């Protein structure tokens, strides 16, 4: 039985069936494979960690908890006060094991001050005056060890006598925590191989995973991350999650006695025949990725010949993503479109993944998409997966369900992700493009466009200062270069404080108060300038966006303006850490990728809110019939109708601020706002969403504007 | 050039890594194609053997 | 003299991010692992170096900086209630200064 510790990721998935498909899934393909392996890491351990963080260095957590057996066959036995629990020994004299004399116990029972005596003498008694080591190495020796105090470490904690002695000494939410521990014991079997979560002493037969990914900084023991895999990189012990898949353990890649060539390798090839009718019909909150290594190539030689080229590592693409399109492991595809950009599926690939670096170091780079570069690849080949996991995704980086708003770098391909994803099906509703929020939008409104006005001004400037900023803004190496370019961010700064501040504060409604709105802006500074209560992720794209946009000719400015905006707004964006802006789109589009591989076909939802018919008749609205009417606010997707029925019947507690105007612009607000993670993970939600009526033939003629307060409650809709 | 550096005490409490080890061939040249032989099949035949 | 609205001018895009930035570094010096009020140490990403990116530990004090930039650079965000006027609560974010 090999050992294998584990230190959980980034977004490693918790609440998944198996811990083990958080490491990596490709584990559970085979039966030949996952019959292998046993897992451990009990939750009762689990909670002690998440207490105990707070409260001892690294050093000193790793020295206390390495000596531990895989199965804890220990257990802590709370004691009662000693008033309370000396009775028990006289309500079953048998059960006085220490034999404590019937005089000592009726002379507690009589004291004011009940002392220690009861507990003095029983031998392994800890008292309150006691340090964490004191338990674990008592844990050792695999018996049961007795306890003045629940914050202990090591070992299941379970009351040593019934509930009546600590009730009173105890409160419910104490006495309720110890309940699992009070029947705790479950077996741990032989296997080949068992993964844990607890640290161990490296040796021959103990190894530490290594995935190549930031540790998952909740986790209270990623602390112990630098020194664990120091120890290990000093004796070769680390070993890469493909090395699990062989039949003979080695830490390395390409070995001679195997060629690694199996379907068990392929990633890519994602399967799921079985079926336990779980009320996860589908979880589309768990979401297996993958990390790949492609080789890019440039045109052959005259002679047919081409050269060595280049192999970059993409981090964490989402896999349906590439088996939606086929998508195939050692295949050449063709990697140039007609007009020389990329072929769509690659640059989806790109948005959505976390990072590209060079395949052997460990240097991100962005990547170019244009005709800048000389032999510039034409061809690209995936060699293969170097790690492949589910990852949970649920409200991770966007957290209410009314509306998020994503800043982008101008340049960025936000356009393909938003029209040709949806396009290349287009056959289940993903989104209304009425609903997503162009970043460029309240630019256009103006009736001079905003870079209109903008030329107008900076054009009274001299050319030759103009020049001299342009020239600068290029040249990195041009430090500052203060006269040409602070000039023209004065004008750039005092015309968007004129104009678009007020244009973009009388659009507030727009951005937030409609069913559900993805929204684009340059900065965040655009948001907070005009207080609009929206979430914003700062977020970032592998790809160099400068010469990008250096490639669009038609525009209003012969792509000097450009550059120029894309500066002024760079530097007006508040300085802080971004982050890919591929989680959050695997956290809107994400799920949707994995429809096509259901079974079953999907069911619709809604939580309507009703709207008393008296205010709209008072506004002057013609209605027919005296029942409510009711407007549908979100669509929601499920497949268990059972589970879903079951989860229907609780009350949001948000209500609905509902307004509408006699042109049937129709709004919503959430007085509370609504939270993603409060919704349960086996739903499924459009990316946006526009809020209507579920009946419009109901209404007869619109009367003034109306405003309305109701409650909101899921329901079926056929 | 000008990435000044601090020293962090944690950042050198990594250790280089030392052992790497190869079981392919010690070797770093190779051999080529550069032009490849013509596949005759009408004249000149049996003058290559692939 | 005195500041025309110093509630109204401290920001993080200028002010905050400067004092968070020079905070974080000023608690460099000290143990790494050492809780703060409860608020243990972390394992945080560092990119200062382009060639040479990595992780370390961070004291918990330097978490809370984490943690007090984020909610800096998001903003306030507060919730209007105001009884005098007639059923008009409503929230929206600023960066003013409690």
């Amino acid at each position: 039985m090999i050992t294998i510790v584990v230190i959980p990721t980034a977004h490693f998935s918790w609440t998944d069936t198996n811990f083990l498909n958080s490491v990596d899934y490709r584990l559970t393909s085979q039966p030949k494979i996952r019959d292998r392996f046993a897992v451990y890491a009990p939750g009762w351990l689990r909670r002690q960690l998440d207490e105990f963080s707070a409260s001892l260095t690294a050093s000193e957590l790793l020295q206390a908890l390495q000596t531990i057996p895989i199965p804890v066959k220990a257990r802590c036995l709370l004691l009662p006060k000693p008033k309370r629990f000396a009775q028990w020994l006289l309500d079953v004299p048998s059960a006085n094991i220490w034999h404590i004399p019937v005089t000592t116990l009726r002379a507690t029972v009589a004291s004011k001050h009940p002392s220690s005596d009861v507990y003095n003498y029983i031998p392994d008694h800890v008292p309150p005056s006691a340090e964490f080591d004191t338990v674990t190495r008592r844990v050792a020796a695999g018996r049961d060890i007795y306890v003045r105090s629940t914050k202990v470490l090591g070992a299941p904690l379970c009351l040593a006598a019934p509930a009546k002695y600590y009730a009173g000494y105890l409160s419910t939410h104490q006495l309720d925590g110890v309940y699992p521990d009070n029947w705790a014991p479950d077996n741990f079997h032989k296997r080949e191989f068992c993964l844990t979560i607890l640290p161990s002493l490296l040796g021959p037969r103990t190894f530490l995973l290594d995935v190549d990914a930031d540790r998952d900084a909740s986790y209270p023991l990623s602390v112990l991350w630098p020194q664990l895999r120091v120890l290990a990189l000093k004796s070769r012990l680390l070993l890469p999650p493909v090395a699990l898949l062989r039949r003979v353990v080695d830490p390395g890649l390409k070995p001679t006695w195997s060629a690694d060539s199996d379907a068990a390798f392929r990633a890519l090839r994602l399967s799921r025949p079985s079926s336990a009718s779980k009320p996860t019909g589908f979880d589309f909150s768990a979401l297996p990725v993958v990390d790949i290594i492609c080789l890019f190539e440039s045109e052959p030689d005259d002679h047919g010949r081409v050269a060595p080229g280049t192999r970059l590592t993409i981090h964490s693409v989402p896999t349906d993503l590439l088996t939606s399109l086929s998508i195939q492991e050692g295949v050449r595809y063709p990697l140039r479109q007609e007009s020389g950009m990329f072929v769509p599926w690659v640059l989806l690939a790109l948005l959505m993944s976390d990072d590209v670096t060079i395949s052997g170091t460990r240097r991100s780079v962005k990547l170019e998409t244009a005709h800048a570069s000389a032999r510039p690849f034409v061809h690209i080949t995936v060699e293969r997966c170097a790690s492949a996991r589910v990852v949970d995704v649920r409200g991770s980086p966007a957290m209410y369900a009314n509306a998020v708003c994503l800043t982008l770098p101008k340049g960025s391909y936000k356009s393909t992700i938003i029209d040709t994803l949806p396009a290349m099906f287009s056959d289940l509703s993903i989104l209304e493009q009425a609903a997503v929020i162009d970043s460029d939008a309240l630019g256009d409104s103006l009736r001079p466009s905003f870079e209109t006005q903008f030329l107008e001004r900076l054009e009274n400037l001299d050319p030759k200062l103009l020049d001299r900023a342009v020239a600068s803004i290029l040249s990195p190496a041009s430090d500052t270069s203060d006269d040409a370019v602070t000039t023209v961010l004065d004008v750039f700064n005092a015309l968007y404080r004129e104009v678009m501040t007020p244009a973009q504060r009388s659009r507030l409604p727009l951005l937030t108060q409609q069913g559900r709105v993805l929204a684009f802006a340059h900065s965040d500074y655009e948001l907070l300038s005009a207080n609009i209560p929206i979430q914003v992720v700062r977020g970032s794209i592998p790809i160099d966006h400068v010469v990008n946009l250096l490639a669009r000719r038609n525009r209003v400015g012969g792509t000097a303006l450009q550059v120029l905006l894309d500066y002024c707004y760079r530097t007006q964006a508040s300085p802080l850490a971004p982050t890919p802006a591929g989680r959050l789109y695997k956290q809107l589009f994400g799920p949707w990728l994995m429809v096509p591989r259901l079974s079953d076909p999907l069911i619709k939802l809604r939580l309507v809110a009703s709207a008393p018919a008296k205010v709209l008749r008072a506004a002057g609205w013609t209605i027919d019939g005296d029942p409510p009417l009711e407007v549908s606010c979100l669509c929601a997707y499920v497949t268990d109708r059972a589970m879903a029925a079951a989860l229907i019947e609780r009350r949001l507690d948000s209500r609905a601020l509902v307004n509408v105007g006699g042109d049937q612009l129709m709004f919503v607000e959430y007085a509370p706002p609504l939270p993603l993670v409060s919704i349960p993970r086996t739903f499924l939600l459009p990316v946006t969403y526009v809020v209507h009526w579920v009946s419009p033939q109901r209404v007869l003629l619109n009367g003034g504007n109306v405003s309305f307060t109701s409650g909101l409650e899921w329901t079926f809709d056929d | 050039s000008k990435h000044l550096s601090a020293y962090l005490d944690s950042a050198v409490a990594n250790g280089p890594e030392l052992i790497v080890e190869d079981t392919g061939l010690c070797t770093s040249f190779m051999l080529l194609d550069n032009i490849p032989s013509a596949h005759l099949t009408k004249e000149l035949i049996g003058f290559t053997w692939f | 003299v005195d500041i025309k609205a110093c509630d109204a001018s401290i920001t993080y895009n200028y002010f905050l991010s400067v004092i968070c930035g020079a905070m974080h570094e000023g608690f460099e010096v000290g143990n790494a692992d050492a809780a703060f009020m409860g608020v243990p140490s972390t394992i945080v990403s560092d990119r200062r170096s382009s060639v040479a990116p990595y992780s370390r530990p961070i004291s918990g004090l330097q978490t809370m900086v984490q943690h007090l930039a984020d909610l800096y650079a998001a903003g306030f965000r507060y919730s209007v209630s105001d009884a005098f006027s007639s059923g008009n609560k409503f929230s929206f974010p600023t960066s003013t200064f409690p």
